[PDB]
């Protein structure tokens, strides 16, 4: 999970310091998922809709056998008994045409539904490959938010993916600058962003507020201070002097 | 063709509503980058957002903070060129017309 | 429109009469279908209510009282054909729903941005859907919002993977153990074989879909007997050996919640 | 009437197609929960979105 | 009835095609608009910004 | 005419399937050949090179 | 023609090769095509202390 946090641009230290909170949140989310599935009967609407569509298609196909289609009767034996061959043949031909048309319509509808289901299954397989077997950088593919991981669950004629994702929760405002000027040189964060409350300036990772002193290791120099728009004066602490002097 | 049972105008979302959705998406991406698409919308200067996205493609921030005016001019010229090309070309919308 | 002196009729692109000159006076009259349209019933579930609203599509609210009426069951159908709560929208005429100036999230989509909800004594209210809650990011060229905390969110995505593999014998379905009918059907060529091949291909496709979706691992991995994952609990998703079917709690819930095809 | 429920199947298919169109529009465009608005002053560091 | 059935079948096929197109459009909105995509030639030609 | 209708409908369905396959192939060419894809099991099994 | 620098792959921004711009991995009797150049140590000017 630390490495998967790294995958979403968040350091490992936050996880190694809030492991208990993260585990509690994950367990609570899983419990809430189970409760929502139990208490909501419309959660599985897609699978039930597919089942109902297939069932009603079959039901209509079977009921079509009771349609005269212009014939005297809808029962083959009744036509044979009540009519002679010369006209029983034409009545049976009418019935055959009607039933063949019904069967062809059913088969075409089944083919279209099978194409749709094949597309859905291809999407499910892609999600399993990318969301379950790995961490996906695609936005909103494996759930809403920064994807962390996923878990598959079998369902009748379907699959349910539990996407576990990281969502920023409590945002705070800060003053930011694109660069910092220390000795006539523009400094840009190596990996992070310059933030500042009313008084001090710090460098923090983008996805989590972890302010740190702006040192030479946290930033890199590129050019002078007369090109960057919005550069702000500040001191970039250099650890070398206190260690070398002592 | 409304003469033999062809009744056709049930759009659920009016063009105004879809335009509002597009405008909301534009505002979110402009004022918050990709943050609004994954949770709470976090504000950030557009120059810093462009620096983030340059880092996304493997280019350091300093290039944008040194050529910001040139990049903005290029972007504006490209947008104007798209508008002009759409205006001057009738086959650009071929798919929807088809 | 002005006809030429020798012109009598008028036709549109579809070759349907839509204009005629009056034989007596040299004036042109258009011809249009009057009503057409359909009647839909907007209703909250039988639970929590029984009152409903009626939507007549692509018709003016003045013509609704004569749209297949005057012979319906009077006492209970005139209420939904006339009276108050008559609202005209781009979709058509809505009867029994009270128009409301407020805007809420769509509950029952009527159309053209109009929806209906049962919430308020209580009555069906028609309103204009609200795309969402208005928001304005406090954008400044030197201000940034940084998250000071986070949340672990688990969400479900349900995807169908297969259908019932149904095979219908064309000969039996068209002809029930009838020699004469089968002989007559033989004259139609190979249609039955085409249909059987299509159904068999669909069944094989369902099997292939299941295999691709689920058979993505060559080994069968097993969790340790002692489940100490740093505080993370996967009991709700790991298989439960206690039940006869070694399936997780959520898997059992999903199987139970989904519900004769052999009839 | 003697032909069964072919009209019913065709009507159901057309209704499903219409609902599918509505669902497609919702999926494509209704991907934002809130309705964000740009600031009254369009100062984006030189970038123009007019 | 044959004409109507043919029209409905063609409409179903076109609806499937348009549903595929709409799914592609939704994916592009999710990945290119709401974020930065590393997929090549997905969100235009070149390195997507 | 019924034979022709059935054949053309089957051909349309098969053409839709082939169009989906060709779209997948084009996506793979864009993401697998013209670049390195981080999508798991998209461009072969393992860490795509 | 003469000097050696290290630059970002997608934009020519030559920089002096130093110990912080590069990492060491074993001796260079194995790498094919390795060249010889100075890798300046930023701490060197501070040796006066």
């Amino acid at each position: 999970m630390a490495y998967r946090f790294n995958g979403i641009g968040v350091t490992q230290n936050v996880l190694y310091e809030n492991q208990k909170l993260i585990a509690n949140q994950f367990n609570s989310a899983i419990g809430k998922i189970q409760d929502s599935l139990s208490s909501t009967a419309s959660a599985l609407g897609k699978l039930q809709d597919v089942v109902n569509q297939n069932a009603q298609a079959l039901n209509t196909l079977v009921k079509q056998l009771s349609s005269n289609f212009g014939a005297i009767s809808s029962v083959l034996n009744d036509i044979l008994s009540r009519l002679d061959p010369p006209e029983a043949e034409v009545q049976i031909d009418r019935l055959i045409t009607g039933r063949l048309q019904s069967l062809q319509t059913y088969v075409t509808q089944q083919l279209i539904r099978a194409a749709e289901i094949r597309a859905s299954a291809n999407l499910a397989a892609t999600k399993m490959s990318e969301c379950v077997l790995g961490q996906s950088k695609r936005v909103d593919f494996c759930g809403k938010g920064y994807h962390l991981m996923s878990f598959p669950q079998s369902a009748p004629h379907g699959v349910v993916f539990l996407h576990v994702t990281y969502v920023p929760a409590q945002e705070k405002n800060f003053t930011t600058a694109p660069a910092i000027c220390h000795d006539g040189k523009a400094h840009f964060p190596r990996e992070g962003v310059f933030v500042s409350n009313g008084t001090h300036w710090f460098v923090t990772q983008r996805n989590f507020y972890e302010p740190q002193i702006i040192t030479t290791d946290n930033t890199f120099v590129s050019g002078n201070c007369d090109v960057v728009i919005g550069i702000v004066n500040n001191t970039v602490y250099d650890p070398l002097q206190p260690e070398l002097d002592s | 063709q409304k003469f033999n049972g062809l009744t056709v105008l049930p759009p659920l979302l009016t063009d105004e509503m879809i335009a509002q959705y597009t405008s909301a998406l534009l505002a979110g991406t402009i004022t918050s980058g990709w943050t609004f698409g994954a949770g709470a919308a976090l504000q950030i200067p557009f120059a810093m957002q462009m620096a983030y996205r340059f880092n996304g493609i493997g280019v350091t921030q300093n290039v944008l903070y040194e050529n910001q005016k040139l990049i903005a001019n290029q972007f504006n010229s490209a947008i104007g060129k798209i508008q002009d090309s759409l205006s001057s070309t009738a086959s650009a919308l071929g798919k929807l017309q088809d | 429109k002005k006809f030429l002196p020798f012109q009598q009729f008028g036709r549109d692109i579809a070759d349907t009469t839509d204009a005629v000159r009056d034989p007596q006076t040299l004036e042109i009259l258009d011809i249009t279908p009057c009503s057409f349209g359909g009647v839909s019933v907007i209703t909250p579930g039988t639970n929590t209510s029984n009152q409903v609203a009626v939507l007549y599509q692509d018709v003016n609210c003045t013509e609704v009282p004569v749209a297949i009426h005057a012979d319906q069951l009077t006492p209970t159908w005139r209420v939904y054909s006339t009276g108050s709560n008559v609202f005209q929208t781009r979709a058509g005429c809505l009867i029994g729903a009270e128009h409301v100036n407020n805007s809420y999230e769509c509950d029952i989509p009527i159309g053209a941005g109009i929806c209906a909800s049962y919430q308020t004594s209580q009555s069906i209210i028609a309103y204009t859907m609200s795309l969402g809650a208005e928001n304005s990011v406090a954008y400044s060229n030197n201000s940034i919002a940084i998250p000071t905390n986070f949340t672990i969110s688990v969400t479900t995505e349900i995807l169908p993977v297969s259908m019932t593999k149904t095979s219908v014998d064309c000969t039996m379905y068209i002809c029930g153990d009838s020699t004469e009918c089968s002989n007559l059907l033989l004259q139609y060529g190979s249609f039955c074989t085409q249909l059987n091949r299509a159904l068999t291909g669909i069944a094989v496709e369902q099997d292939k879909n299941t295999q691709e979706v689920f058979a993505q691992v060559k080994q069968i991995y097993k969790t340790p007997p002692i489940k100490d994952f740093g505080g993370f609990n996967f009991s709700q998703i790991l298989p439960d050996p206690s039940k006869p079917s070694k399936r997780s709690f959520i898997e059992d819930l999903l199987f139970n919640k989904v519900t004769l095809i052999c009839a």
